[PDB]
């Protein structure tokens, strides 16, 4: 019981989702074709994998997953790569066209057209779940299907499944790989549109991971291949607690109530140690207090934001491998001393840490060395508006002259709901600013 | 004579099972029900804690209720686990993600007339029912939010049976879980108005007596539920063994609640001895009687120097001089004769039982009722108000159908209990 779907839809999810979906296969030791030589329940079980793998009578365990996007060439390598075997040829919705990087494509004037169809392959995976728990939903901000198409889908499954829990991963623009001019309007329109149907949204910053493969990892021009391989390390560490099954393992539901102490402040700020290179790694044993350290390091931070000008309201960390208490207990009392950690004074418990014990591995061919312990840290920091502030000024500079609004008009969208959009917006960074203030 | 036992939630039933393994040990039960026992002292009174089946099988009249079904395997799987009759268990799916909304308003609600069955039937092949003791935490949801609503309903079925809670404190040294000070508010509000003793066990005392005390660097629930196992086996040893006592527990509620709300009572254990070149040396009387009164031996983190004892039963076990232990207990009172109000005359009581725990030559088991426990209800009620101030964590209550009006009167409750234990502490004759 307590299974999660996950939904991949646009480009950056779907390409997401393969690397995240190769990861649990070898975490797992599945199979390309679907085989587990380690499963002894066959046709079922409840095991911890079987959160997210359901099970045929022949013994194929399948990802509880639906790939969606609105043309068909992403998805297409899916039906054609190592893993096609994996999937049932109706977890694959395809369209012809695309959003053209075009909200209201997205949402509107093509999203329209598959809607209904993507909805009830969803429902046909809910329908095998015993104790669902609810969906995960990897997409971009700036592409038409990732921004318009994912609010349509949200907007949906709030009618269909109510409170049931929803679960983003959200890729935030970034001029270093950035496909569209307009993606600062995507991205608030999305982030509007969303923000009252989703319970708690990861943000991936493609700036701050394009730098941290530069400068940690050593590749001078990274790919979508080395942000996405990284990227779902950060997925698999969230994702540990419910696969796998440990005495120290805590589960995700307990740090949600952590981090998120008012419905719209759901946007915790990831980092992730270590991340080095075989070679470097080769002479370098890092340890609990090493890796522990770096997760206060502002450059690591998924999203680039100050944390030091901001105020905690929560610090969770997901430890894995090989780790005991009594290394973190030492680790956090020196991170405790030698940092400025400012928590807001109506939080009377900052930290929350769980030791998943199954170790981090990696895809062979990858850029990560194969470490014996790691560690996640969710955090909850006001600093994370640095990063809403940063887009609304780039939607405010095209939007005081319209540029390229007719677009988005001529596909059936009002400026309302552009100014709509971004008024939200506004409260959200004064809402942020709020939380932070001492008490009276 | 007989009590029905309840067990609700992870903690409930965690250190419900170590009970029932403990005192099952004690009575000469093996893990299969049958006597194993050389003295029948251990029959005398089996009949309080067990059913007597066909075959000469002692079940334990134990009712075991979770949410979640977890730890219904973990128990059924475990030492005694099979002694357990398999109707008495009731657990459901869902869970109650450490919520007291969903223990004690939603999920609860479906799952609680079930229990209430299983209840009425254990009652009602009971002799002379004295009344039931649950087993449960404050910090969670299950034991704490379904919890209290079953005292509530058990209450409005049987209104003068004894209603009696071991109920576990939540402290920030043992739990990571932000939102605990709301749970516990909420349940300290329901405690007060709805059971007639309780008996405050608290993660915080628990945890320094492992690791100060006892120096264990790496403390398990293991061990603090080891600490609580021996304890509740003290407290409960003069309804369990015949002699020199014709109590229970409804005279001891007589004796040791002097106003109705001021009925939490402060648990003490001797010996604790760390390991392990002091673990074989001899002990004597005067030795426990200093060890069990110890500020730093209490089981809730409170000082007691701080404040006076309305109320002091002790219970000593094992072979020794009666003229002993008194000596040393009036020792104590007239050497200290200021921690002890005046105005309620020889307020200290004794009862030595003939058999110890096992492991011991002897131990002494403390129940101290002293205006010193609004420590602990102020330690909550600090972290209760410094998020409740802005609000924060609130959205997963009221998402459940609750109102702010609720937490108001709950911290409202335990502000006044704070007040009353004061009224007391600076009462004179
Ligand atoms: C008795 C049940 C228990 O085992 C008790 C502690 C906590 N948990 C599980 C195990 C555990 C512990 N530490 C862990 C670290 C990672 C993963 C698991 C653990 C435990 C330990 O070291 O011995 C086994 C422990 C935990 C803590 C702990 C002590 C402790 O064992 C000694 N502390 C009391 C708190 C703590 O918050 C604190 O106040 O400082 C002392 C503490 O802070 C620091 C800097 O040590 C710390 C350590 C991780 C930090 C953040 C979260 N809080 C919660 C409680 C606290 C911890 C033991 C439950
Ligand atoms: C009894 C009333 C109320 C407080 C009082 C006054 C009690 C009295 C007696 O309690 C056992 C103490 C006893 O007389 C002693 C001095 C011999 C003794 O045992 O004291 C403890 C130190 C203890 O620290 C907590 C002390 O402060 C304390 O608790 O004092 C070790 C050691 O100290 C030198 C000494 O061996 C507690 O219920
Ligand atoms: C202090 C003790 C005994 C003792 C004191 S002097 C003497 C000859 N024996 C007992 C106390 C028992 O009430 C039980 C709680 C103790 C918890 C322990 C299981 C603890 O977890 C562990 C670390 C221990 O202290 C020992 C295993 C060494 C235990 O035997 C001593 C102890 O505390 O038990
Ligand atoms: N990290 C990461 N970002 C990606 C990836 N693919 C695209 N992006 C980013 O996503 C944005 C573009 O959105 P896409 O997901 O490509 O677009 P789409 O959802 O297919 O939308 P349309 O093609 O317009 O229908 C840009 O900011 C890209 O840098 C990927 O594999 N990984
Ligand atoms: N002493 C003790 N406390 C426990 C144990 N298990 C959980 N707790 C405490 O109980 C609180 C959480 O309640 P829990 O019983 O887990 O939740 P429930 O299942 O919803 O009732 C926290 O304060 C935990 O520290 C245990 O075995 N022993
Ligand atoms: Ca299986
Ligand atoms: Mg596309
Ligand atoms: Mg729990």
């Amino acid at each position: 019981m307590r299974e999660c779907i996950s939904i991949h839809v646009g480009q950056a999810g779907v390409q997401i989702g393969n690397a995240c979906w190769e990861l649990y296969c070898l975490e797992h030791g599945i199979q390309p074709d679907g085989q587990m030589p380690s499963d002894k329940t066959i046709g079922g079980g409840d095991d911890s994998f079987n959160t997210f793998f359901s099970e045929t009578g022949a013994g194929k365990h399948v990802p509880r997953a639906v790939f969606v996007d609105l043309e068909p060439t992403v998805i297409d390598e899916v039906r054609t790569g190592t893993y096609r075997q994996l999937f049932h040829p109706e977890q694959l919705i395809t369209g012809k066209e695309d959003a053209a990087n075009n909200y209201a494509r997205g949402h509107y004037t093509i999203g329209k057209e598959i809607i209904d169809l993507v909805l009830d392959r969803i429902r046909k995976l809910a329908d095998q779940c015993t104790g669902l728990q609810g969906f995960l939903v990897f997409h971009s901000f700036g592409g038409g299907t990732g921004s318009g198409f994912t609010s349509l889908l949200m907007e949906r499954l709030s009618v269909d499944y109510g409170k049931k829990s929803k679960l983003e991963f959200s890729i935030y623009p970034a001029p270093q790989v950035s496909t569209a001019v307009v993606e600062p309007y995507n991205s608030i329109l999305t982030t509007h549109t969303t923000l009252e149907h989703s319970d708690c949204a990861f943000m991936v910053d493609n700036e701050a991971i394009y730098d941290i493969c530069r400068r940690n990892l050593d590749i001078e021009r990274p790919t979508y291949t080395n942000l996405n391989r990284l990227i779902s390390q950060i997925v698999s560490s969230i994702t540990a607690s419910l696969r796998f099954d440990g005495a120290l393992n805590v589960d995700l539901t307990e740090f949600q109530t952590n981090l998120v102490p008012y419905p719209r402040i759901h946007f915790p700020l990831a980092t992730y140690a270590p991340v080095i290179s075989a070679e470097k790694a080769y002479h370098e044993q890092l340890s609990v207090a090493e890796i522990t350290n770096a997760c206060f390091e502002p450059a690591n931070q998924m999203v680039k934001c100050d944390p030091r000008h901001g105020k905690y309201m929560a610090c969770c960390l997901l430890y894995r491998g090989d780790v005991v208490p009594k290394d973190v207990n030492a680790a956090i009392a020196t991170i405790k001393t030698k940092r400025s950690i400012q928590f807001v004074d109506w939080c009377p418990t900052g930290f929350k840490v769980g030791i998943n014990y199954q170790p981090p591995t990696v895809v062979p061919g990858g850029d990560l060395a194969k470490v014996q312990r790691a560690v996640c840290m969710l955090s909850n920091t006001t600093a994370i508006a640095e990063a809403w502030a940063r887009l609304d000024h780039k939607f405010d500079l095209m939007y005081a002259k319209r540029a390229f609004v007719h677009w988005y008009v001529g596909e059936g969208m009002e400026e309302g709901e552009f100014s709509e959009a971004r008024e939200d917006m506004a409260a959200l960074e004064k809402d942020y600013e709020e939380v932070g203030v001492d008490s009276v | 004579r007989e009590i029905v036992h309840i067990q609700a939630g992870q903690c409930g039933n965690q250190i419900g099972a170590k009970f029932w393994e403990v005192i099952s040990d004690e009575h000469g039960i093996d893990p299969t029900g049958s006597y194993h026992g050389d003295s029948d002292l251990q029959l005398e009174r089996i009949n309080v804690y067990y059913n007597e089946a066909t075959g000469n099988k002692y079940v334990p009249r134990a009712i075991l209720v979770d949410l979640e079904p977890g730890t219904m395997d973990s128990v059924r799987s475990g030492p005694f686990g099979q002694i357990f009759r398999p109707d008495n268990f009731v657990f459901g799916q869902s869970g109650a993600g450490n919520n007291w909304a969903k223990g004690h308003y939603t999920e609860g609600a479906e799952l609680v007339d079930s229990v209430l069955d299983v209840v009425r039937k254990e009652s009602e092949s009971c002799d002379c029912l004295q009344g039931f003791q649950l087993t449960h935490s404050l910090g969670g949801g299950t034991g704490s939010g379904m919890g209290t609503l079953l005292i509530s309903k058990i209450r409005e079925e049987y209104p003068d049976r004894i209603m009696n809670t071991f109920s576990v404190m939540p402290s920030p040294k043992v739990s990571d879980t932000v939102v605990e000070p709301y749970n516990a508010t909420l349940s300290v509000h329901q405690l007060v108005e709805n059971t007639d003793e309780t008996y405050c066990i608290d993660n915080e005392a628990l945890y320094d007596i492992c690791f100060r005390t006892l120096k264990l660097t790496t403390p398990t629930y293991g061990d603090l539920n080891h600490l609580v196992s021996a304890t509740m086996s003290g407290v409960t040893t003069c309804l369990r063994f015949p002699g020199q006592l014709n109590a229970d527990l409804r005279k001891l509620a007589v004796n040791m609640v002097p106003f109705p709300r001021l009925h939490f009572f402060m648990p003490g254990f001797a010996p604790l001895t760390s390991r392990g070149s002091q673990q074989y040396r001899a002990l004597t009387v005067p030795e426990l009687t200093q060890q069990m009164f110890d500020s730093k031996n209490m089981m809730a983190a409170c000082d007691p120097r701080h404040g006076r004892y309305l109320t002091v039963a002790a219970i000593f076990r094992g072979r020794m001089s009666m003229k002993e232990v008194d000596e040393q207990m009036l020792n104590v009172q007239n050497k200290n004769s200021s921690y002890f109000v005046e105005w309620i005359p020889n307020n200290v009581k004794t009862a030595v039982c003939d058999i110890p725990p096992r492991g011991l030559k002897m131990s002494a088991t403390f129940i101290g009722n002293s205006t010193a426990i609004q420590e602990l209800f102020k330690r909550i009620s600090e972290q209760f108000t410094a998020m409740f101030r802005r609000k924060a964590f609130l959205h997963w209550y009221t998402g459940e159908g609750m109102d702010e009006m609720e937490f108001t009167e709950a911290e409202s409750n335990m502000n006044d209990l704070v007040s009353e234990y004061q009224q007391y502490q600076d009462a004179t004759a």
